[PDB]
């Protein structure tokens, strides 16, 4: 989760809103097993 | 993803995940944002 | 950078047990923010972790123990407001009423959220504040820097007491010189506290 | 550069409090019992305040006299009662005497008694200020710092009519002072609270403008 | 701070001719106006350097060639725009068409003035954006670096191949996260572009 | 004298945080009485510290947990009395019902009161209680020993499961040779118990 801890502070003549992006990735140690074909299609 | 795609292929899987934030805002803006985890057993916090 | 409390070290005083582990984590209380006409702040530590997280555990069910804390003091704010605030811990920090008779119990232990101070020109304590540099202190300049951090050991008479009686000491935060803002700029200034108590101890479940 | 440590500071010897038996007139009790308040004097108890934590042996003497500041020959009994033990009733009350009361018989013709009381309280050292409770009077009260009351009494027998003055001289030997404290302000309401009156009073004496000096 | 593509640089194949000399100055590219409306941006090269320069001599009149490419993607923009753009470049980029059939030639060879995107999420390929990254990539991010840098080897199948024809990848600059200024500020961010050639060599005059 | 459980002594398994402390401490049981007409008991561990004490703390708070187990079982009675008991600890203890349908919830897992046996001739699991002697087991025999020892070690498939579905195995005492004691003497013989978790291993908080 994503909480607010403090509110967004900016000085004059700046826009109000961000946007934050997220990246996902597996690290080393993540396996697989039992090769299945999939629903995506 | 792409995690997420050729983990459709497979039954099971296993390991760590990492996980990265960007802030696309302005160069003059300010503040704080409290990024927490809450293992698989229990739901999520109500207030921070 | 960061200003030791008396020159000293928190330490052991050498059966008590030492906790360590999870009551050495960083506590974030909740987000004060300072506006043009607040005043003051206070806090009064050992208080506020009462109820917070395993220490409040510990604090609670034990009839004595020895603490000391790393207390972290930070404002962000752009470059186009001024203002400075004062950042000192005052040990054996006790308040008083105005007359036209005591202080009502939740000005003595505020809790996790602080209090306003009254008359913060005498801290309310009746000591002047222009002299208050005495006790350790940090500038929060907001020209310059946005952080300050104290460190502040045991400070007591007897080698232990309980947490729910004796307050070993207390903190202020005064906004000396008022914040001004141009219009159109954000109205309100955080600020946030973060404390993290080091060598602690208990006793006596 | 040896008038400025703080035990030179605390040095002089000086009068802690007055008290008086008075047996002669409409009060004819011919006792007094004299709680020891350090504090008693607003100018004593600003110079203490300075320091929180302070360690120190005391000494006291006694100069006693009539209401002529005359002084003739008769006899008092000055007792000491330490902390925890129980005061007396009445003049004839058994505890004037027991054991471990120590008790000092001087004539009032003879020069001044003079005792040394050692450091009475279980915590390391006096607090002069404590924070929380003690277990809304209660806030703030050092149970610990009770040094004991200085009973008096003459001697003789039964209604003497002379009222006996009696002042009580305090001097602080081996001071050891810990965290400095910035001095008070503001004036005093009560004696065993720090209450200050509503209306402030600043502490610089006002001028004409920002600019002008004398 | 730069991104070898599949972590090689570019060489030549151990009588092919090596101009070297003056097809290994910088190109400048006409300056794209990035708006807060605006979506996305590709290119296709070899064909940008087909018209221009003495590179466009070499590869119209020769039936042969092989070559690699340094791009440099610079963005100037003041401190108080925000937003961020996605660079990559995608080998082997073939586009499709909408459908309520084929993609009109404009589209599939721009020239040095790119292209608009219809559809950006899909990149108008069929594939989705979330996972562009697989391809090289660098994120030009407008409130810490301004450039973008790439160098892109040789990758076809066979050693030699004609420019008229096999476009041997494309760029793309996408916005993903749109652009946003308070009032009075300058409305458009420009974009440009740079290219290097290296190691360049052709045949069959 | 004492029944290591399959020839082995409890151990870690080379992060689990590891309690140790007071969670090492016995736990003392409520005191069953057994009379002349009762019948059996079972509890069903990791079940009955889930209530109780710190560890109970611990069993609910953790996603995954090991453990291991040193049970001790003790019967006070004059020399009057005559009777024996049979003590055996059986992994992986399945109930079932008798039919003119599952076992209800309170009979899986009884809590740290234990439960009563409704047919001791089959276990009311099925098997034949004749050859119940299979599992590791203690005779207590009240004209020779009072008391009864097993270290049981942690044994399931997995490494590590949790404390709230599956119950890594059951204890069980059923008076096998009834009891009796001529008229005046006291009439319920009490049996105790007494537990004291090996090698706890905790996760996941």
């Amino acid at each position: 989760t994503i909480w607010y801890q403090t509110n967004f502070v900016v000085p004059p003549d700046t826009p109000t809103e961000a946007n934050i992006i997220a990246l996902g990735a597996a690290q080393k140690n993540f396996t697989l097993k039992l090769c299945k074909d999939t629903d995506e299609i | 993803t792409m995690v997420g795609q050729i983990c459709r292929y497979y039954t099971q899987w296993s390991g760590s995940l990492k996980v990265t934030f960007m802030f696309t805002g302005s160069f003059m803006a300010t503040g704080k944002m409290l990024i927490a985890y809450t293992p698989p057993g229990s739901a999520q916090p109500a207030t921070r | 950078n960061i200003v030791l409390s008396y020159g000293e070290w928190p330490e052991y005083c050498p059966k008590p047990t030492r906790p360590d582990v999870s009551v050495n984590r960083f506590y974030t209380l909740s987000t004060k923010s300072w506006k043009t006409e607040s005043t003051g702040w206070y806090w009064k530590f050992p208080d506020v972790l009462n109820d917070t997280g395993v220490f409040g555990q510990n604090a609670q069910f034990h009839y004595l123990y020895r603490s000391g804390f790393c207390m972290h003091v930070q404002c962000n704010a752009s470059k186009f407001h001024q203002g400075a605030l004062l950042v000192a811990a005052i040990p054996e920090f006790v308040i008083a009423a105005s007359s036209p008779l005591y202080p009502d119990f939740a000005h003595t232990n505020p809790g996790k959220d602080g209090q306003e101070f009254r008359d913060p020109y005498v801290l309310d304590a009746g000591i002047p504040l222009s002299q208050a540099l005495v006790f350790p202190h940090q500038w929060i300049n907001l020209r310059t820097n946005n952080c300050a951090t104290i460190i502040m050991p045991y400070v007591n008479a007897l080698p232990f007491d309980s947490a729910l009686n004796h307050s070993n000491f207390g903190l202020v935060v005064i906004p000396i010189s008022p914040l001004k803002y141009c219009n159109g700029a954000t109205t309100e200034v955080p600020v946030t506290l973060t404390i993290a108590p080091l060598n602690s101890e208990f006793s006596g479940l | 550069v040896n008038e400025a440590s703080v035990e030179h500071f605390y040095s002089r010897a000086g009068l802690v409090g007055v008290v008086e038996v008075k047996d002669s007139g409409t009060s004819l009790d011919g006792y007094t019992v004299w709680p020891i308040d350090v504090m008693g004097f607003v100018q004593q108890r600003r110079k203490l305040e300075l320091s929180t934590y302070m360690r120190f042996d005391a000494e006291f003497t006694f100069v006693s006299n009539l209401s002529n500041s005359t002084t003739p020959g008769m006899l008092l009994q000055y007792m000491y009662v330490p902390p925890g033990a129980p005061k007396p009733d009445g003049r004839k009350s058994y505890q004037w005497q027991t054991a471990t009361n120590p008790s000092v018989f001087a004539k009032l013709s003879d020069p001044p008694p003079q005792v040394s009381v050692p450091f009475m309280s279980p915590a390391t050292a006096y607090q002069w200020f404590y924070d929380g409770y003690p277990t809304n009077l209660q806030y703030g009260q050092c149970p610990n710092n009770m040094m004991g009351h200085f009973a008096i009494r003459t001697v003789s027998e039964s209604t003497t009519g002379k009222n006996v003055h009696v002042r009580v001289y305090m001097r602080i030997k081996h001071v050891r002072a810990w965290v400095p404290r910035p001095l008070r302000s503001q004036a005093y309401m009560v004696k065993n609270y720090p209450t200050y009156s509503q209306t402030i009073t600043n502490t610089a004496t006002d001028r004409a403008s920002i600019t002008t000096t004398d």
